């Protein structure tokens, strides 16, 4: 049980200001294709996209020859933590943190350094992993 | 290591006033702040977590607010149950750090004591000792003069008195006066009385028994 | 439903060692990361340790004062969480809780006193009139956890701070208003695995 609104997580823990920079959009999407929470301008995902990321977690490195397709836009897979964190580099970028039951997706654009979007997204995932989510 | 500075260190207010405990950090903790309430002799309890999300069964009068390094907790219309020590903890990076803490003394209306006296037990009497205990409960303020009278005369030698924090329901203080003695001394005297006056117009509340 | 129980506290001689315990009940231990938090006897709370879940490879995080001296470990099979305290010093004397993540649910507590003295187990004498209470005399060191197990509704338990430092006495009161019941029972626990009971049956 959680009195914490998932929309409170994305607005206050994900879209907060770090070093004078913000995240473009962010969303909590489950291991089911359904999104648990999201921001306003975050893209409208599709079913095959989620399945492709989840398969990359079960077998690290199976999404790099094809690429990370979030919202139909393809991102080059700079896979970092095996089974924990998957990244992307369109030009912009994206980072995905795997929780026990969901995924934390944060889309960063210039001038946000990619490490900023990662520290922010990775901390929310660990917060949910240690809470059972 | 994000260290947190907490203030006011000691707060005193009447019932119904608005009070704010502010917590500041060495660096941005990104709304990963928790507020705890610890009544004396009890475990701490979660009022507000993640800066603004109140925990289950937390009164609406507790307010969480802030961003970056400046956070705060607001208690409007403070009630008797909101007494205690308030601590803040950040969860951005280990070391997860606390603050100093805030002792909130919630002033309330004047209550009246109920004095109870208890003869030395059968186990203590057997164990060659005897202690008449006297529980004065449900009183405010805590300024009370406890004295012990035996056979008409006053002895304050072995009197051990301990005061306690307020009670959640009515913010009522409590005291416990124990008079440690040997069984011989207790068996020698007959009348054992407990006297304490507190906002009773100098009419002492007395509780006595006979051995 | 959810409950966190600790044990293993007591009095330790300096340059000694200690292993505290935390028994989990009412939740899935494997999905929650557990912390240890210490409150000095008079001073405030401090964060001493944290261990993460299996998904995060059971990474153990320690505080600076205890970094080279303490050790945390968990057995999710038996649903327990431990803390090993080595090279005990006078400053380590504090009240220790086991805390789940942010601190949604805490434990009662167990205290460590790093002193050269010798433990003296308390003596529980019931006190009834010629409201009830329990008298706990001549124990060392603190604290004593006195809990009232009763058969009445609206039982009130007020605990009084310990009087005296070299040797300790404490009192406790149970106040029941307009309740028909007979069993009023106080259970006092001293840190090193001490359990004693007294009962006051009403006529
Ligand atoms: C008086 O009661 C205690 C505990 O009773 C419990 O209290 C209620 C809140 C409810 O949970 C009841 O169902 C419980 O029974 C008794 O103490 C326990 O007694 C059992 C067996 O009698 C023993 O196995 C336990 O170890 C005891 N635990 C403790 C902490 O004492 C006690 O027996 C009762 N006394 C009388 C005279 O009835």
């Amino acid at each position: 049980d959680d009195k914490m609104s998932w929309q409170a997580y994305v607005d206050d823990h994900l879209m907060c200001e770090i070093e004078g920079n913000h995240l473009s959009a962010a969303a909590i999407i489950g291991q089911d294709g359904s999104v648990w929470a999201q921001s306003a301008n975050f893209p409208q995902f599709k079913s095959e996209e989620i399945t492709g990321i989840m398969s990359d977690f079960h077998e690290p490195g199976t999404l790099a020859p094809t690429g990370l397709y979030i919202g139909g836009t393809k991102y080059m897979v700079i896979q970092g933590e095996p089974g924990a964190v998957i990244r992307g580099k369109k030009g912009g970028g994206v980072t995905v943190k795997k929780t026990n039951q969901a995924l934390i997706i944060g889309i960063y654009d210039e001038p946000m350094t990619p490490g900023q979007c990662n520290m922010i997204v990775e901390r929310l995932g660990d917060y949910l992993i240690d809470q059972g989510y | 290591d994000i260290q947190m500075t907490q203030s006011p260190a000691s707060l005193s207010a009447s019932v119904g006033e608005t009070v704010t405990i502010t917590c500041r950090a060495s660096g941005n903790i990104h709304n990963y702040l928790a507020w705890f309430q610890q009544k004396q002799g009890k475990s701490p309890q979660l009022l507000v977590y993640n800066a603004k999300t109140l925990a289950d069964g937390v009164p609406s009068r507790f307010s969480g607010s802030g961003s970056g390094t400046q956070y705060s907790l607001k208690i409007n219309s403070l009630q008797p149950e909101d007494f205690g020590s308030y601590y803040c903890q950040h969860f951005w990076s280990t070391p997860y750090t606390f603050g100093g803490g805030t002792k909130l003394e919630i002033k309330r209306a004047d209550a009246a004591p109920t004095v109870s006296i208890f003869p030395p037990s059968s186990e203590q009497l057997t164990s060659g000792g005897a202690s008449v205990v006297c529980f004065l409960n449900n009183f405010y303020p805590k300024d009370i003069n406890v004295k012990w009278k035996i056979d008409g005369s006053e002895r304050q030698n072995g009197v051990l008195n301990s005061w306690t924090d307020q009670d959640s329901k009515d913010s009522t203080y409590s005291m416990s006066s124990t008079l440690t003695l040997t069984k011989d001394e207790y068996e020698r005297h007959n009348s054992y009385t407990c006297e304490a006056t507190h906002k009773t117009s100098t009419s002492p509340i007395v509780k006595s028994f006979n051995r | 439903e959810v409950q966190l129980v600790e044990s293993g506290g007591g009095l330790v001689q300096p340059k000694g060692s200690l292993k505290l315990s935390c028994a989990a009940s009412g939740f899935t231990f494997n999905t929650y990361a557990m912390n240890w938090v210490r409150q000095a006897p008079g001073k405030g709370l401090e964060w001493v340790a944290r261990i993460r879940t299996k998904t995060n490879n059971y990474v153990t995080y320690y505080a600076d004062s205890v970094k080279d001296r303490f050790t945390i470990s968990r057995d999710d099979s038996q649903s327990m969480l431990y803390l090993q305290m080595n090279n005990l010093k006078t400053e380590d004397t504090a009240m220790y809780y086991c805390v789940r993540h942010v601190g949604d649910y805490w434990g009662q507590g167990t205290s460590v006193t790093v002193s050269s003295a010798s433990i003296r187990n308390p003596q529980l004498y019931p006190l009834k009139p010629c409201t009830l209470g329990c008298l706990v005399k001549d124990y060392f060191p603190g604290p004593v956890t006195v809990t009232w197990y009763s058969d009445s509704l609206n039982m009130s338990t007020v605990n009084f701070p310990a009087l005296g430092s070299e040797l300790k006495v404490t009192t406790s009161q149970v106040t029941s208003w307009g309740k028909s019941a007979k069993n009023f029972t106080c259970h006092v626990t001293h840190p090193p695995s001490f359990n004693e009971s007294r009962t006051i049956l009403v006529r």
